[PDB]
């Protein structure tokens, strides 16, 4: 049985989001990719570049925002700046927020040589799709 | 740290390779041409010979940045076989989709 | 605690001119969007979830700052730097006669942190032979020279050149290469009259 | 009703320098999603329009490369998990384009690219014969 | 040739989206670009707004303090074209040993106490020491008074020290230029202690030597300060200084005059005269006034007159002189000219005299010189409570609306004077939707304003359509109450406040919620 | 009635026709001279108020590209023509 990225039945209490609902064989079907970046298209280089500075977004925002992330970034690449796109549960005070997006901005800019930007958006919980 | 003590190597490795990578494109010209008289073609085989041994560009090895496997690596994305589906079935690599045809 | 202000949806006005609201390219924001948008596959029994923290209108590189209102108002503004092309080059024909030396560049934009591809140093140089001044002799004396690079059908020379790092280096040598020919094809040399009957074109 | 009376300020200094004539210009967009391209190119279009470039579009085939891989962690190599990267393209032209008029529609083009596509251009610049040709020498 | 190249055109490469900008304006309900568009995130009052852009203000601080406290952790690039403005910079003195060269680089990173001690190494090393470098030496002591600068982390006396090293330095020179006389009797103006400055300059005209243009500029001002002379004395004196300055062939500068009329302002009264005769002079001289130079001339004639005549002859000469100009930053004090143009407007209560201000504000890029943040809540402060009696309602809604909460958050007593325009102008039909707008603007719990509000609906007998609209936001103001957050230290309902609450429940078809209300009285006597 | 830049002015200065032919910009530069450009500048200075301004901002800093692209922006190569290659 395949088991990549999913989430087994378990009765119907466990809350389910969109993103992991949705079986890795429903990628450009159902759902698009996360991240977007022109490493992998046809003939275009620097793909492996673009891969490794992903995967640390993805642990840098999940430690930079410990417990109020509530899915998974998005990251947009246009011409030379990097946007991060978030959805970050209502736990900490607007005054953190303002502080951790100016630490995030000024310290990605300075590790990567190319402007940052960081939009967020605030939900009051995790969106729940199914089960719930 | 690096994810294991055969990385550490390989970067050691690479690192020697590239600061004798141009003494031996000079010297292995030499080796590499049937003009030059013979006599100095056997004193050019004994230099490149004495240079240290990890200044070899074939005994660079290609491995995964991550998990550090030395065979089963895409060398595009410089990824192992195992990682590689581990980001792409979470739509984490752009324009990787499941094949259907 | 703090509380969640209401979205500014409900204060947009109704004939607002929507370029001021999003004048570059932003993410969809689910409050200054007035636009209610569903997207996602539905439940069973159900409707496509709302637009308030939903991912799949967050993936979509939007078009909202690209509004034809708004591409009517940036490009008229755009207008003043521009020049006309002249009218007497209308037909493609008179711009050989009056340009007979045309040059292909390529220029590559790609996302990332560096801007260097080394395939943007290629320079394609095209001429028609039929606007110059070579003779009967100097003519196919050229043809002999230049090899493959020349087009027996459509009569035109091809140099391609690759060796220079830069574009303007490779455009500085790519012309060289042409004027060195034409001054070559006409120095009738001494051992040029040694030519044997098997290698006439005609 | 209260609007900043007059906020522009650009300069375009008009120099003593002939300007450059291209013959054709060619853009090529590729992209993996073919409604980002089908919404870029009626943005592309309405605005050369506008400007008057009379540009006429087609699009190029695509091509697909796949790669395959294997499933599990050890052993089992009959069953093979496979992959797909799909390129799509779209190939804009234009004729009869000033190198003024270049510069600022290839800008507003660039600037409003999205993040998902890329694009390539090929610049037919023409001009006259070389001095040395041109002057008679031998 | 039937063909003519056209000649090109050249532009900068940021003139292109300035072109575009000019096309996109500012949005009426959105909130200000530096802060995030999420609600959650939107600021809701100015007191939000400074806690909030300083937290992000302190995270680049905070971001910076790590790159350079640990360079070799950003020192990787792949940055192409090269970006001199992200690579991590360096403090520390990067040449360890002494040399002269070395000393200079310790100047130059803003370092005193290393420049000290390895300038008294240097001089006990026997090596001579350029004079020009001394002179940079004494200029970085001299300005922060042989004291660090302000960093990220590690009023009322004269600042200025008889025991300190400047005075030290600069006798140690062996030979002084002009330079070096003119930056001592800066240093000493600026720290308070004009009497040393003074006399240095004494010593200045004996040596024979020239004094440039900052040098009368802190002279003039100097010789006010050090003695409490009479008026006449002191003009005497000024015009002095001035006839000094020919001889020695200098040319004051915009701030020789600004500083002039600054202080002219503690003469109310004998100072009029004496001001316009120096604004003449910087017409002739060529000199064009800035903001900052009419931002002392309208204070000077502005005070607590009655008549206020002449004020009026000020300002309506002035504003046809700097109509259609766009201003450009020339002075230190150009923010400070349109709160206090604003402040002049508030006592004429001149709607059209305000228009041709905020009018200029308006023009170009001249928006910029507004000053701070509280300075741009004033200046806003004023000028809105013009529009509202000077101007019909109806255009007095549409400046509301685009002004807050857009630029500004508006202030209790701006609310009230919003109250004041709606009440004169016949028009009760939007308390409530002022009452909402003001929970958002940070209004909910003010006392002042909901007083007000109470008040005037219940005033009068209303209709019933328009009687159940003051109902439904008077119960929204009681449930207000109800939650104060000042419960903690002490609740309080005023008496007024539940008086009208319990008459508005009446004529809305609202008697049974009227019956509650009956009981409220005699438990809060 | 009367403009108050009308009337009797200070005479002790003479009026200066033109300004001073050559500029000692090529020299060190005095140190409230620089102070000056940081007072004046950051007062001009206010924190971006639309995503255009922020472009124009980071494009004269060098932040973003400089459009349209070109790939050997920031790369003369020494300045050396095709001769020094060939
Ligand atoms: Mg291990
Ligand atoms: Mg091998």
């Amino acid at each position: 049985k395949n088991r990549a990225a999913r989430v087994r039945v378990s009765k119907g209490d466990k809350p389910v989001t969109y993103e992991e609902a949705h079986a890795p064989h429903y990628i450009a079907h159902r759902k698009g990719w996360l991240s977007l970046h022109t490493g992998n298209l046809d003939g275009e280089d620097h793909a492996a570049e673009r891969t490794v500075e992903d995967v640390f977004l993805r642990k840098f925002m999940l430690g930079t925002f410990p417990g109020c992330l509530a899915d998974q970034l998005v990251l947009k690449r246009r011409a030379n700046q990097l946007e991060i796109c978030a959805l970050v549960l209502r736990q900490l005070p607007p005054h953190k927020f303002y502080f951790l997006v100016g630490y995030s901005e000024t310290l990605l800019s300075h590790f990567y040589k190319c402007p940052v930007h960081l939009h967020l958006q605030t939900v009051p919980s995790k969106v729940v799709y199914k089960y719930i | 740290y690096y994810v294991d003590w055969k990385m550490l190597r390989d970067v050691k490795r690479r690192k020697m390779a590239y600061e004798y990578a141009d003494e031996r494109l000079r010297i292995n010209s030499l080796r590499k041409n049937t003009i030059l008289p013979k006599d100095l073609q056997e004193v050019a085989d004994e230099e490149i010979a004495s240079l240290p041994r990890d200044s070899c560009p074939v005994r660079i090895r290609n491995r995964c940045v991550m998990t550090s496997r030395p065979r089963g690596v895409k060398r595009r994305w410089r990824l192992s076989r195992i990682v590689f589906r581990h980001l792409a079935d979470h739509g984490q690599l752009s324009g990787v989709q499941r094949a259907m045809w | 605690r703090r509380k969640a202000l209401p979205p500014r949806t409900e204060k947009m006005a109704v004939d607002q001119d929507w370029p001021s609201v999003y004048p570059v390219a932003a993410p969809f924001k689910p409050s200054a969007v007035p636009l209610p948008v569903r997207m996602g596959y539905p439940v069973k029994r159900g409707v496509p979830m709302a637009k308030e923290g939903n991912l799949e209108l967050l993936k979509i590189p939007n078009f909202l700052h690209l509004t034809p209102v708004a591409i009517k108002r940036h490009c008229e503004a755009l207008k003043d730097f521009c020049t006309e092309w002249p009218a007497a080059l209308d037909s493609d024909e008179k711009c050989e006669k009056h340009f007979p030396i045309e040059i292909d560049t390529a220029d590559y934009v790609s996302a990332g942190p560096s801007i260097r591809n080394p395939k943007a140093r290629v320079v394609t140089l095209r001429v028609k032979l039929s606007s110059l001044n070579l003779d009967d002799h100097a003519k196919k004396k050229l043809i002999k020279l230049v090899g493959d690079r020349y087009c027996k059908s459509t009569d035109v020379l091809t140099i391609k050149t690759d060796r220079c790092p830069l574009k303007r280096q490779n455009y500085d040598y790519a012309v060289y290469l042409l004027t060195v020919l034409y001054h070559e094809s006409w120095k009738t040399e001494e051992w040029e009259k040694k030519k044997t009957e098997a290698d006439m074109e005609e | 009703v209260d609007v900043p009376k007059d906020m522009t300020k650009p300069e375009i200094t008009i120099s003593d320098e002939p300007d450059t004539l291209y013959k054709r210009l060619s853009v090529l967009v590729k992209g993996h999603d073919k409604a980002v391209l089908d919404s870029y190119e009626y943005f592309a279009v309405l605005a050369a329009k506008e400007l008057g470039i009379s540009i006429k579009v087609h699009e190029p085939p695509r091509k697909i490369e796949r790669f395959t891989l294997l499933k599990s962690v050890h052993i089992f190599k009959k069953h093979r998990v496979q992959y797909e990267m799909r390129t799509l393209y779209r190939c804009l032209e234009l004729e009869h384009l000033t190198g003024s008029t270049a510069d600022v529609y290839l800008e507003y083009i660039q600037r409003n690219l999205p993040e998902g596509v890329a694009m390539e251009v090929t610049k037919t610049k023409l001009e006259q014969l070389p001095e040395h040709i041109r002057k008679p020498i031998w | 040739e039937e063909v003519v190249i056209p000649k090109k055109k050249t532009w900068d490469k940021v003139a292109i989206l300035q072109a575009l900008a000019s096309t996109v304006h500012r949005d009426s309900t959105a909130a200000p670009y530096v802060f995030q568009d999420d609600p959650y995130l939107i600021p809701t009052s100015s007191v939000e707004s400074h806690s909030f852009l300083l937290a992000k203000k302190s995270g680049e601080n905070a971001a910076k303090f790590i790159i350079n406290s640990y360079p070799k952790y950003f020192q990787k690039d792949i940055a192409e074209p090269h970006i001199p403005c992200l690579m991590p910079e360096y403090f520390e003195p990067q040449i360890e040993d002494v040399s002269e060269a070395a000393l200079q680089e310790r100047i130059k990173l803003r370092k005193v106490k290393a420049s000290v001690d390895m300038f008294d190494q240097l001089l006990q090393a026997g090596t001579t020491v350029s004079l020009e470098t001394t002179n940079s030496l004494l200029d970085l002591l001299c300005y922060y008074g042989n004291q660090e600068p302000s960093a990220n982390y590690n009023h009322l006396g004269v600042t200025w020290r008889t025991k300190n090293n400047a005075e030290r330095i600069f006798a140690l020179m062996p030979e002084k230029n002009a330079h070096s006389y003119c930056t001592m009797i800066r240093g000493m103006v600026k720290h308070q202690a004009p009497t040393q400055a003074l006399n240095l300059y004494t010593v200045l005209l004996n040596n024979r030597l020239r004094a440039d243009v900052y040098t009368f500029n802190s002279l003039i001002e100097a010789t006010a300060l050090v003695v409490n002379e009479k008026f006449e004395e002191k003009w005497n004196n000024i015009l002095d200084l001035l006839k000094q300055m020919v001889t020695q062939n200098v040319k004051p500068n915009l701030q020789t005059f600004n500083t002039i009329l600054k202080c002219l302002r503690r003469f109310y009264a004998f100072g009029k005269l004496p001001a316009l005769q120096t604004l003449r002079e910087m017409k002739a001289i060529g000199i064009e006034p800035s903001l900052a130079t009419y931002h002392y001339v309208i204070q000077l004639f502005y005070q607590h007159e009655s008549p206020s005549k002449g004020s009026s002859l000020i300002i309506y000469d002035i504003m046809n002189e700097v109509m259609g100009k766009r201003f450009s930053p020339r002075d230190p004090d150009d923010d400070m000219f349109f709160q206090s143009a604003m402040r002049v407007c508030s006592s004429l209560r001149d709607l059209e005299l305000a228009y041709q201000v905020h009018g200029l504000l308006n023009t170009g890029d001249n928006w910029k010189l507004i000053g701070s943040d509280h300075r741009r809540n004033f200046y806003y402060s004023k000028f809105f409570n013009l529009l509202c009696f000077m101007e019909q309602i109806d255009v007095t809604l549409k400046w509301y609306k685009d002004l807050i909460p857009s630029v500004f958050f508006p202030h209790s007593q701006t609310m009230i004077d919003l109250l004041q325009a709606l009440d004169v102008a016949n028009r009760l039909d939007m308390v409530p939707q002022i009452w909402k707008d003001s929970k958002e603007y940070g209004h909910t719990f003010r006392n002042e304003l909901k007083e007000e509000i109470l008040m005037l609906m219940a005033r009068d007998q209303h209709p019933p359509e328009l009687q159940v609209a003051f109902a439904d936001c008077a119960a929204d103001i009681k449930s207000t109450y109800e939650s104060q957050d000042a419960r903690q230290t002490a609740p309080e309902w005023p008496a007024s406040s539940l008086n009208y609450v319990a008459v508005l429940f009446l004529r809305a078809g609202r008697t049974q919620e009227a019956w509650k209300m009956l009981g409220l009285f005699r438990k809060h006597n | 009635r009367k403009n108050i830049f009308k009337g009797r002015r200070l005479n002790i200065f003479e009026p200066q026709a033109v300004t001073e032919e050559a500029p000692e910009t090529e020299a060190v530069p005095s140190l409230w001279d620089i102070e000056f450009a940081k007072q004046l500048a950051a007062v001009t200075e206010r924190p971006f108020q639309n995503g255009f301004e922020e472009m124009i901002q980071w494009t004269k800093e060098g932040k973003l590209w400089e459009f349209p692209i070109n790939n050997e922006a920031g790369f003369d190569d020494d300045g050396s023509e095709f001769h020094e290659h060939i």
